C-alpha cells in the first residue's frame, strides 16, 4: 500500500503542474520563501522553485529536471504523462497485475512509440516542402497579440532565418535567436518591419567626414575610442605629488587621437566606439572631434564582429586598443548604405560576406504594441527556430499522443501475453496531454480528445487519409486544427525522448515496493 | 432570514423537477405509501407522491394543481419556471431590492409577455379531424412524457381524439379512457370505439346491439358457509339453494328484459360455471371483474343507478352505451360497450404494457396527450415551443427592462432571465453545456428567424428550427401556464413569514 | 455591518465613567497607581489619562478629547458627554437602517447654527474683580470642596488681575503655584512676587 | 467552481470590504487596532493597505500590486481595489456555477479593450498652454482630496513646478516619476510666504557660517587640466590599530584633500563634486574662493544636481570652456532664513532636481504638496500627449457600462455574459460613492444608468460632496486620463493574474 501511496503523491505533483500545461496554461502559486510569492506559469520555473516532501515526488520531480535540463523544453509534459501512466499502472495492480508486469509493459510501449514515432508521423527536415506556409500558419500562432498584418512576418521570418547558417557538427542549419537583432521601434504607420539583411545601427549626424554615408566597396571590423573625462589613467594615487596627476590623462587623450588619426588614415569607414564613454565625454566630442557611436549595444558590437569574420580581440588585447592594430579588421561587406530609413537616421548594411547575421527595425506607432510586437518576433524567432534546429519534427499538440495511443491499443490487442492490459493501458494513459490541453483549452476534453480518437483511427485504419494523421490541438478552438494548412510543431527528439523519461520515471517509481 | 427560507423551498422543488423536464430529461423513482416502487417522468406524479411539508412547496404545488384543472401541458413548466422566477427574485433581494417594486415589476412583465407572446404564434392548428397535422401536434407532448415512442402513440391519439369531436364546438377529454392489457408489446396498442374491459365475461358473446346494460357494482359475493355452532354445518342445502336463487334470479332477469333491455350486466364479485350454463341457456354476459375505478367510472358514463345488490334488472339503470360488443385485438379478448349517436361517442385506447410500471407512465403520457388535444381544442394556436418562445419572450421583456426606466427595470431583466432559465434546464437534462448553447440560441434570436430552438438530440451545442422539426407548442397552454406561474409566484414571494 | 455598534457601546461606557463628575454637586472619583499610591480628582483631563481605559476606541476619545481640550482646559468633561449623546442619538437612529454620514453632516450644520446662536448667548463686559471672581468661583467650585473654594478663587483673581496690563496668556513664569505638606489648608493665598523651593 | 480559486475571490472580497465605503470626497472612517497600545483614525484608504498586511491569501498580489500603482501614481488609486473586488465577485458568480476558467480572462481582455476605447471616446477635452482653464481644473481636483485653504496656494506652485518639469526627456517627452521631484522639509516661518521655488535646495553649503554666496556662473572643476587624483589615498591605506592613530591616519588623506582643495580655491568655482569625502578644516578656508564643496553623492546626485546646474566644467574661473547643459542653472539664492542657510538654485526649462519653497509650523501641510504635484504630474503627463480628461469620480463609470453593455447586445459566444458582468461589476465606484452618502443606493444607481441610456449624457454622475444625481459636467470636478485608464489598466490586470490562480504550492 506503500507504493499506492506513492501513487497518490506522484498524482499530486501532476494535478499541481497539470493546469500550467499549454501557452493558455494557468498560473500557479507557489511559496519557497515566506518572503516572496512567485506569479508562474512556466513548468520548468515551477517544478524547479516547488519541492514535495514526499519520496517519490523527489524521484519524479527529478527525472523530469533531468529531462529538462539534457533535452529542453517538455518537463511538465513529462510530469503529467509519467504520473498518469503511474496511477494507470497502480489500476492494474488493484487488478492484481503484477508491478513487473507493468514495468514490462511500459518498456514495450515505449519501444513501439520510438519505432511508431519516428517511422509513420515524421517531417524530414523540408516541412514537406510547405515552409513558407507552416512558418505562415505558425506566426499567427505563435503571435495571437499581433492578429491583422499577419502574412509578413511569416515572409520576413522564413527567408530571414533561412539566411542564416551556423557553424557546427557536421554543420548542422541551426539558425539560432541570436542571429537577428531586434531594433526596438515606433512612430510609423503598423504595417511593414523593415528586415536587414545584414546589421543596422546609428551614429554621428555631421561628423560623418567618411565614405559610410554612401556605398562601401570595403568596409572594417574596428573597434573606437575617445576620451577626456579620466578615463585611463596610467598612474595612480600612490604619490602626493599635488601637480602629478592630470598630465597623463590630457597626454592619453592626445595618443587615444593620434591612435585615431592612425585609424582614420586606414578609413574603411566601420568605426564603433565601445563602451565607458562617460557623458561629459559625450557632450565633449560632438564638438572637439569624434568619429564616434553613442555606445550602441556590446551585444550587438560582438554578433556584428561575428557577422562579419573578424573580431577585435583577434589583432587587439583589448576593445581600446593602443598597439597599433593589424590589418586584420578589414572587413567585406557587400554593400554599406545610410539612408533616413523608417524616417530614422539608420545606417544599413546588406549580408555581410563570411559569417553573417541578420536584423529588423520596426515600424511602428506606439511604444506599448510596439513593445507587444518586439515580444511577438521574439516568440517567432525562438521557436521557429525549435522547429528548424530540431531538423525533424513530430505533428505537434495531441496528434502524436492520440495516434500512439491508438496504434498502441491496437498493438496490445495483437501482442498477448501477461503485460497485454499494459500496452492497452499505457496507450489510454498517454491521451493526458490531449485531455490537459482540452481542458486548459476551457473546451470539453471528452469531446475533443473524442475527435482525436476518431480521426487517427479514421486515419490509419484506412489508409485512403494519411493526411488525417496530422491533426492536433494546443489552443482553444472550436474544432481541432490540421498540422499541413496549420502549423504547430514540436521536435521530435524532445518529444520522444521526453516520453521515454516519463517511461523511465514510471519504472523507476513502480520498481519501489514496499 | 425568513423570505430566504420561504423561497429555499421553491428552490429545492424548482431543482427536483428540473431533471425531469421534457424529453431526454431524467427519470424519477418515487415509493408510493404502501411502498409501491415505479419510475416516471410526470413532475405532476412526482408532486403527488412527493409530500412537501413547506408551505411554500405547497404553492407551487397548488400552482401545478390548477394548472392541471386548466391545461394539463406544461404543468412541469409552471413549477420550474416559479423556481427560476424565486431564483432571480432572491438575487434581488440580496441586491436590496424591495419586495413591493420586485412584485410590481413582475406583473407588468408578466401582463406584456401575455399581450406579446400571441405576436410569437408562428402558425395554428388550421385543419383538425385529420390525422396529418394532430399527430404532428401531439408529437410534442408524446416526447414531452415518452422519447421513445414519439409517432405511434401521437397517432393512435389522433385516431382515437378526432372521433370524439363531432360537436365541432367542444368536448368531454373523459371520452377517452385507458384500458390494461399487462405482459404485452407496446406497439400492439391500438384504438377501439367505446370502453373495453380485457378481464373475461361469463356467458358466450352474443354482443346484443341495443344491451340496455343492467348496471349494478357487485351483484354476487363469495364462498361462505354456515358453521351450526363452533364446528361448520354439515349440509349442501345451503348450497342447492343458493344455486336455485341465482337460476330463479336470472330467470326473473330475463323476465325484466320487458323493462330494463338488458342483454349485459357487470359484477365485482365471485360467479360459478352454474351462472356460466344460466347464461348460456339465457343469452347473457356477465364482466366478472372490474376494480372500484373502472366500476365508478362505468356508473356515471352509463348514467344508471349501480348498487351491490343480488337483485333482478330494474327500470331505473337504463344503460347508455346499449350498443355493446366484444373484440380481440391484440391477442388478448375485450369485452366492448358503444353507442353509435355522435355526441358523447366515448372510446378508448387499448393500451398494451409488458411493465406495469411502464404501463402508468404511458398512461401519463396518454392523459397530456388528451390534455393538449383539448388545449388545441379550445384554441388552435400554437407557440415554437421547445425554448424557442422561451428566449424570445427573454429578448422582448429584456428590450422593454432596458427602454423602460424606473425601479422595476431590474425585475423585467430578471424575469427575462427566469424565462431564459427554461431552455438551460432543458439542455442541462439533454445533456448539454447550458451557457454555451444558450449564447448559440440567443445570439441566433437576435436577428432573422423568431421561432428556432435547441436540438436536443445533438451532442454539440446546436440549435435548429422549430416549424421544419415540428415540435411546436400550444398558444393557449403556454400562456395560462406562464399566468398561473408569475401568480403564484408573487404570493409566495408577498408571504414575509409563515405562522403556526 | 453595524461593526460601529461597538464603539458607540465604547462611547457609551466613557460617558458613564465621566458621568456623575459635573457641577461642584458632583462626584469625583480616584485613580489607583500601579504603585499603589492615592489620586483624588474630578476634572476629566486626568480622568481621561487613567490608563485603565479597558477598550481601545475608548482610550482614542480619552487622547483625542485630552488634545482638543488642552487648548482651552474649561470645557474638557462635558465633551465626553456631548459626543455620548450625540452618539447615542446616533445609534436611536441607525437603529433603523438610516447612514451615519448624513447624521454627522447634521451634527456640521448644527455646530454651524450652535456657534452662531453661541456668539450672540456670549456678553461683553470690562472685567471687574466682582465678575472676575464670580466666574473663578463657578469655574474652581466644580473641582474642589464648596468649603474651600473661595478662599482660593480670591488667589486665583488677585493672580489674574497681576497681569492684566497685556493680552499675553497664562504663563507659568508669572503665577507659580509652590506647595508643601502642612496640617491645615489655613487661608492658602497667593504671595506677590516669588517663592523659594 | 475550483475551490481554491473561490477562496481567492473571497480573499479579494474581503480587501476590497475592507476599503470599498473608504472611497471618495467623503470617506468614510477606518480603525486599526493595534495589540500593543493605540489605534489609528484614517480614511486615506492606501494608509490602510500599507497597515494591514495580515492577508496570506494570493492577496498578496493585489497588495504587491496596490503599493506599485501607489508609488508610481498615488492619488486616488485605492478605487483599484474596488473595482477588482467587485469584477471577482461577479466572475465568482460564473466560475462557480460552471467552470470556465480561461473565457472569463479572454472576457476581462475585451472589456479592458472596450473600456479604453469609450474612454477615449467620452472624455472632454482641455488645453495645457492656457492657464486661463487648466488651473481652474487641476484647482478642482487637488481641493477634491484633503484641502480647504491652501488650494490656490499649493495649486500655483506645484502646477509651475510641473510647466517647468515638463520637456524633460527630449525624447519620449515624459517626466521624471520621481527622480527629480524630491522635496525639503522647510520648517516654521511665516505659512503664507511660501511660494514658488523655479529651482532646488541645495542642502550641504551654508552649515559654517561663512561657506559660499551669490555666484551666479555655475563653474566646476574636475581632475582634469588644474586638479588631480593625488589628493586621495596618497601615502598609504587606513589601518586601525587606536582612535587617536585612526583619526591622525583618517586627517592624513583629509589634509592631501585640504591640499588639493587649496589649490581649488585659485581655480575659484561655484560649485565642486566629490564622491568620497571633503574636509571642514579646508572649507573654513573658502572666503577669498567663495567655492562650495558637496560631498559624498551618490549617482543620482551627481546626474540630477549637476544638470540642473549645467555646470560649467571650467578649469579657472576666467574661462568659460564646458557646460553640463548650457546656462542651466540661472540664478542661485540664499535666503536668510534657518541655521542652516537655506541655498536655492534656480534651473530653466531643463531637466532638473525639484524642491518648492514651502513654510509651515506643521509638518501636514508640507507633506501634502508632494502628492498634490504628483497628481500634477499625471494630469501635464497624459494632457501633454492626451489633450484629454475624463469625468471621473463615478460619473464615468455609468456611461462606460452603458457602452460595454450596448456592445455586448451584439456580442455572441459565451464570453458575452462575464463581459457584461464586467460592465455591472464597474457599478462600483458610483455604487459605493452613493452608499457613503447615505443616498439610496439602488433607486439613484437606477436613476443615474437610466438617464446614461439617453442620448449625449455620458458626462452624467453623482456628486460625492452631497449624495445627489447631479450633473458632474459644469460641475468643475474631474480626474485625470492617465489616472483612470491605468486604474482600468490595474484593476483588469490584478483580476486576470488572480483568476489565473488556480492552485497554491
Ligand atoms: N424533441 C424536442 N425538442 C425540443 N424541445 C422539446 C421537444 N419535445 C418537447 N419539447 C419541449 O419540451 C417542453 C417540456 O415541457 P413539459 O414540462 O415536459 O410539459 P408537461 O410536463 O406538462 O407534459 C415542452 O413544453 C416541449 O415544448
Amino acid at each position: 500500500t506503500i507504493r499506492s501511496q506513492n501513487v497518490m503523491a506522484a498524482a499530486s505533483i501532476a494535478n499541481i503542474v497539470k493546469s500550467s500545461l499549454g501557452p493558455v496554461g494557468l498560473d500557479k502559486m507557489l511559496v519557497d520563501d515566506i518572503g516572496d510569492v512567485t506569479i508562474t506559469n512556466d513548468g520548468a520555473t515551477i517544478l524547479k522553485l516547488l519541492e514535495v516532501e514526499h519520496p517519490a515526488a523527489k524521484v519524479l520531480c527529478e527525472l523530469a529536471d533531468l529531462q529538462d535540463k539534457e533535452v529542453g523544453d517538455g518537463t511538465t509534459s513529462v510530469v503529467i504523462i509519467a504520473a498518469e501512466l503511474l496511477k494507470n499502472a497502480d489500476e492494474l495492480v488493484k487488478q492484481k497485475i503484477h508491478p513487473t508486469s507493468v514495468i514490462s509493459g511500459y518498456r514495450l510501449a515505449c519501444k513501439e512509440a520510438v519505432r511508431y514515432i519516428n517511422e509513420n508521423l515524421i517531417v524530414n527536415t523540408d516541412e514537406l516542402g510547405r515552409d513558407c506556409l507552416i512558418n505562415a500558419a505558425k506566426t499567427s500562432m505563435s503571435s495571437k497579440i499581433i492578429g491583422i498584418n499577419g502574412d509578413f512576418f511569416a515572409n520576413m521570418v522564413v527567408d530571414a532565418v533561412l539566411a542564416i547558417k551556423y557553424t557546427d557538427i557536421r554543420g548542422q542549419p541551426r539558425y539560432p535567436v541570436n542571429s537577428v537583432n531586434i531594433l526596438k521601434a515606433h512612430g510609423r504607420s503598423q504595417m511593414e518591419s523593415m528586415l536587414i539583411s545584414g546589421y543596422a545601427l546609428n551614429c554621428v549626424v555631421g561628423s560623418q567626414g567618411m565614405p559610410k554615408r554612401i556605398v562601401n566597396a570595403k568596409i572594417a571590423c574596428l573597434d573606437f575610442s575617445l576620451q577626456k573625462t579620466k578615463m585611463k589613467l596610467g598612474v595612480q594615487v600612490v604619490i602626493t605629488d599635488p601637480e602629478k596627476l592630470d598630465q597623463i590623462r590630457q597626454r592619453e587623450s592626445d595618443i587615444t587621437k593620434e591612435r585615431i588619426q592612425k585609424i582614420l588614415a586606414t578609413g574603411a569607414n566601420v568605426i564603433l566606439t565601445t563602451g565607458g564613454i562617460d557623458d561629459m565625454c559625450l557632450k565633449y566630442f560632438v564638438e572637439a572631434g569624434a568619429m564616434a557611436v553613442r555606445r550602441v549595444l556590446k551585444r550587438d558590437l560582438k554578433r556584428i564582429a561575428k557577422a562579419s569574420g573578424a573580431t577585435i580581440l583577434s589583432t587587439l588585447a583589448n576593445l581600446e586598443g593602443e598597439e597599433t592594430f593589424e590589418a586584420a579588421m578589414l572587413g567585406q561587406a557587400e554593400e554599406v548604405v545610410q539612408e533616413r530609413i523608417c524616417d530614422d537616421e539608420l545606417i544599413l548594411i546588406k549580408n555581410t560576406k563570411a559569417r553573417t547575421s541578420a536584423s529588423i527595425i520596426l515600424r511602428g506607432a506606439n511604444d506599448f504594441m510596439c513593445d507587444e510586437m518586439e515580444r511577438s518576433l521574439h516568440d517567432a524567432l525562438c521557436v521557429v527556430k525549435r522547429v528548424l534546429e530540431s531538423k525533424s519534427v513530430v505533428p505537434g499538440g495531441g496528434a502524436v499522443e492520440a495516434a500512439l495511443s491508438i496504434y498502441l491499443e491496437n498493438y496490445a490487442t495483437s501482442m498477448g501475453s501477461r503485460e497485454q492490459l499494459a500496452i492497452a493501458e499505457f496507450a489510454r494513459s498517454l491521451l493526458v496531454i490531449p485531455n490537459t490541453l482540452a481542458v486548459n483549452a476551457a473546451q470539453d476534453s471528452t469531446d475533443l480528445v473524442a475527435k482525436l480518437r476518431a480521426f487517427h483511427n479514421e486515419a490509419q485504419v484506412n489508409p485512403e487519409r494519411k493526411n488525417l494523421k496530422w491533426i492536433g490541438l494546443d489552443l482553444s478552438n472550436g474544432k481541432p486544427r490540421d498540422n499541413k494548412q496549420a502549423g504547430v510543431f514540436e521536435p521530435t527528439i524532445v518529444k520522444v525522448k521526453s516520453l521515454k523519461f516519463a517511461t523511465e520515471a514510471a519504472i523507476t517509481i513502480l520498481r519501489i515496493d514496499d | 432570514e425568513a423570505v430566504y427560507r420561504n423561497i429555499q423551498a421553491c428552490k429545492e422543488l424548482a431543482q427536483t423537477t428540473r431533471t425531469a423536464y421534457g424529453p431526454n430529461g431524467m427519470n424519477k423513482m418515487v415509493i408510493n405509501h404502501l411502498e409501491k416502487l415505479f419510475v416516471t417522468n410526470d413532475a405532476a406524479t412526482i408532486l403527488r407522491e412527493l409530500e412537501v411539508q413547506h408551505p411554500a412547496a405547497k404553492m407551487i404545488v397548488m400552482a401545478s394543481h390548477m394548472q392541471e384543472q386548466e391545461v394539463g401541458d406544461g404543468t412541469n413548466f409552471v413549477l420550474v419556471f416559479a423556481g427560476a422566477l424565486l431564483e432571480l427574485a432572491e438575487e434581488l433581494l440580496r441586491i436590496g431590492l424591495s419586495v413591493s417594486e420586485v412584485i410590481e415589476g413582475y406583473e407588468i412583465a408578466c401582463r406584456k409577455a401575455h399581450e406579446i407572446l400571441p405576436n410569437l404564434v408562428c402558425c395554428s392548428a388550421k385543419n383538425l379531424r385529420d390525422i396529418d397535422e394532430v399527430s404532428s401536434l401531439l408529437r410534442t407532448s408524446i416526447m414531452s412524457k415518452q422519447y421513445g415512442n414519439e409517432v405511434f402513440l401521437a397517432k393512435l391519439i389522433a385516431q382515437a381524439c378526432v372521433s370524439i369531436f363531432p360537436d365541432s364546438g367542444h368536448f368531454n377529454v373523459d371520452n377517452i379512457r385507458v384500458c390494461k392489457i399487462l405482459g404485452s408489446g407496446i406497439s400492439s396498442s391500438s384504438v377501439l370505439h367505446g370502453m373495453v374491459f380485457k378481464k373475461e365475461t361469463e356467458g358466450d358473446v352474443t354482443s346484443v346491439k341495443d344491451a340496455k346494460i343492467a348496471v349494478y357494482s357487485c351483484p354476487f359475493d363469495g364462498m361462505i358457509t354456515e358453521t351450526k355452532g363452533t364446528v361448520l354445518i354439515k349440509t349442501a342445502e345451503e348450497l342447492m339453494n343458493f344455486s336455485k336463487g341465482e337460476e330463479n334470479l336470472m330467470d326473473a332477469q330475463v323476465k325484466a328484459i320487458a323493462d330494463t333491455g338488458a342483454n349485459v350486466v357487470v359484477t365485482g364479485g365471485k360467479v360459478a360455471d352454474m351462472a356460466l350454463h344460466y347464461a348460456n341457456k339465457y343469452n347473457i354476459m356477465l364482466v366478472r371483474l372490474n376494480s372500484k375505478w373502472d366500476l365508478r367510472r362505468l356508473c356515471k358514463t352509463v348514467g344508471a343507478t349501480a348498487l351491490p345488490r343480488l337483485t333482478p334488472p330494474v327500470l331505473e339503470e337504463m344503460g347508455h352505451c346499449d350498443s355493446v360488443y366484444l373484440s380481440e385485438v391484440g391477442d388478448t379478448q375485450v369485452v366492448v360497450f358503444k353507442h353509435e349517436k355522435e355526441d358523447g361517442a366515448i372510446s378508448t385506447i387499448v393500451l398494451r404494457g409488458s411493465t406495469d410500471n411502464l404501463m402508468d407512465d404511458i398512461e401519463r403520457a396518454v392523459d397530456d396527450g388528451v390534455n393538449t388535444f383539448k388545449v388545441l381544442t379550445r384554441d388552435k394556436r400554437l407557440v415554437p415551443g421547445g425554448g424557442a418562445t422561451e428566449i424570445e419572450l427573454a429578448k422582448q421583456i429584456t428590450s422593454y427592462g432596458e427602454t423602460c426606466p424606473g425601479l422595476e427595470q431590474y425585475a423585467i431583466k430578471k424575469f427575462a432571465e427566469a424565462f431564459e432559465a427554461i431552455p438551460r434546464a432543458l439542455a442541462e437534462n439533454s445533456g448539454v453545456k447550458a451557457n454555451e448553447v444558450i449564447s448559440k440560441l440567443y445570439a441566433v434570436h437576435q436577428e432573422g428567424n423568431k421561432n428556432v430552438g435547441l436540438d436536443i438530440e445533438a451532442e454539440v451545442p446546436a440549435v435548429k428550427d422549430m416549424l421544419e422539426a415540428g415540435i411546436l407548442d400550444t398558444y393557449l397552454g403556454k400562456y395560462w401556464a406562464i399566468k398561473l406561474a408569475t401568480n403564484a409566484a408573487v404570493t409566495v414571494l408577498r408571504v414575509d413569514q409563515i405562522i403556526m | 455591518q453595524a461593526a460601529l455598534a461597538v464603539n458607540i457601546s465604547a462611547a457609551r461606557g466613557l460617558q458613564d465613567v465621566l458621568r456623575t463628575n459635573l457641577g461642584p454637586k458632583g462626584t469625583m472619583k480616584m485613580l489607583v497607581s500601579g504603585a499603589g499610591d492615592i489620586k483624588l480628582t474630578k476634572d476629566g483631563n486626568v480622568l481621561l489619562h487613567e490608563m485603565q481605559i479597558q477598550h481601545p476606541t475608548a482610550s482614542l476619545i480619552a487622547k483625542v478629547a485630552t488634545a482638543q481640550d488642552d487648548i482651552t482646559g474649561d470645557g474638557t468633561t462635558s465633551n465626553v458627554l456631548i459626543i455620548g449623546e450625540l452618539l447615542k442619538q446616533a445609534d436611536l437612529y441607525i437603529s433603523e437602517g438610516l447612514h451615519p454620514r448624513i447624521i454627522t453632516e447634521g451634527f456640521e450644520a448644527a455646530k454651524e447654527k450652535a456657534l452662531q446662536f453661541l456668539e450672540e448667548v456670549k456678553v461683553s463686559r470690562e472685567m471687574d474683580r466682582e465678575t472676575l471672581i464670580d466666574v473663578a468661583r463657578t469655574s474652581l467650585r466644580t473641582k474642589v470642596h464648596a468649603e474651600l473654594a473661595d478662599v482660593l478663587t480670591e488667589a486665583v483673581v488677585d493672580s489674574i488681575l497681576a497681569i492684566k496690563k497685556q493680552d499675553e496668556p497664562i504663563d507659568l513664569f508669572m503665577i507659580e503655584i509652590m506647595e508643601m505638606k502642612h496640617k491645615s489648608e489655613t487661608d492658602t493665598s497667593l504671595i506677590r512676587g516669588l517663592v523659594l523651593d | 467552481g475550483r475551490k481554491v480559486q473561490s477562496g481567492n475571490i473571497n480573499a479579494a472580497k474581503t480587501i476590497a470590504d475592507i476599503i470599498r465605503t473608504c472611497l471618495g470626497p467623503k470617506s468614510m472612517m477606518k480603525m486599526l487596532l493595534d495589540p500593543m497600545g493605540g489605534i489609528v483614525m484614517t480614511n486615506d484608504g492606501n494608509a490602510i493597505l500599507r497597515e494591514i498586511q495580515v492577508q496570506h491569501p494570493a492577496a498578496k498580489s493585489m497588495i504587491e500590486i496596490s503599493r506599485t500603482q501607489d508609488e508610481e501614481v498615488g492619488d486616488g488609486t485605492t478605487s483599484v481595489i474596488i473595482l477588482a473586488g467587485e469584477m471577482l465577485s461577479v466572475a465568482e458568480h460564473f466560475l462557480e456555477q460552471q467552470m470556465h476558467p480561461t473565457v472569463v480572462i479572454s472576457a476581462y481582455r475585451k472589456a479592458l479593450d472596450d473600456m479604453i476605447s469609450t474612454l477615449k471616446k467620452i472624455s472632454i477635452p482641455v488645453d495645457i498652454s492656457d492657464s486661463d482653464m487648466m488651473l481652474n481644473i487641476i484647482n478642482s481636483s487637488i481641493t477634491t482630496k484633503a484641502i480647504s485653504r491652501w488650494s490656490s496656494l499649493a495649486c500655483n506652485i506645484a502646477l509651475d513646478a510641473v510647466k517647468m518639469v515638463q520637456f524633460e526627456e527630449n525624447g519620449r517627452k515624459e517626466i521624471d516619476i520621481k527622480k527629480y521631484a524630491r522635496v525639503e522639509k522647510i520648517p516654521g516661518g511665516i505659512i503664507e510666504d511660501s511660494c514658488v521655488l523655479r529651482g532646488v535646495m541645495i542642502n550641504k553649503d551654508v552649515t559654517h557660517p561663512r561657506m559660499r554666496r551669490y555666484i551666479k556662473n555655475p563653474r566646476i572643476v574636475l581632475l582634469d587640466s588644474s586638479l588631480e587624483y593625488k589628493k586621495g589615498e596618497s601615502q598609504t591605506d587606513i589601518e586601525i590599530t587606536r582612535e587617536e592613530d585612526f583619526t591622525r591616519i583618517l586627517q592624513m588623506e583629509e589634509e592631501y584633500i585640504q591640499q588639493l582643495c587649496e589649490d581649488i580655491i585659485q581655480l575659484k568655482p561655484d560649485v565642486v563634486i566629490t564622491e568620497k569625502g571633503i574636509s571642514d578644516l579646508a572649507q573654513h578656508y573658502l572666503m577669498r574662493a567663495n567655492i562650495t564643496a558637496i560631498r559624498r553623492v551618490r549617482k543620482t546626485d551627481n546626474n540630477r544636481i549637476a544638470r540642473a546646474c549645467g555646470a560649467r566644467i571650467v578649469s579657472r574661473p576666467e574661462e568659460l570652456r564646458e557646460d553640463d547643459v548650457g546656462t542651466g542653472a540661472g540664478l542661485l539664492e540664499i535666503k536668510k532664513i534657518g541655521d542652516e542657510y537655506f541655498t536655492f538654485i534656480t534651473d530653466c526649462k531643463d531637466p532638473k532636481a525639484c524642491t518648492i519653497l514651502l513654510r509651515g509650523a506643521s509638518k501636514e501641510i508640507l507633506s501634502e504638496v508632494e502628492r498634490n504635484l504628483q497628481d500634477a504630474m499625471q494630469v501635464c503627463r497624459n494632457v501633454l500627449l492626451d489633450p484629454q480628461l475624463v469625468p471621473g469620480g463615478g460619473a464615468s463609470e455609468m456611461a462606460v457600462a452603458h457602452a460595454l453593455t450596448e456592445k455586448s447586445k451584439a456580442m455572441t459566444g459565451v464570453e458575452q455574459w462575464p463581459y457584461r458582468a464586467v460592465a455591472q461589476a464597474l457599478e462600483v465606484i458610483p455604487r459605493t460613492l452613493i452608499q457613503n452618502c447615505g443616498a439610496s443606493t439602488i433607486r439613484l444607481l437606477t436613476s443615474l444608468r437610466a438617464k446614461h441610456t439617453q442620448e449625449n449624457c455620458e458626462t452624467w454622475g453623482v456628486n460625492g460632496e452631497t449624495g445627489t444625481l447631479v450633473d458632474m459636467k459644469e460641475l468643475g470636478i474631474w480626474e485625470p486620463l492617465a489616472v483612470k485608464l491605468q486604474t482600468y489598466k490595474t484593476a483588469v490586470e490584478t483580476a486576470v493574474l488572480l483568476l489565473r490562480i488556480d492552485d497554491i504550492v
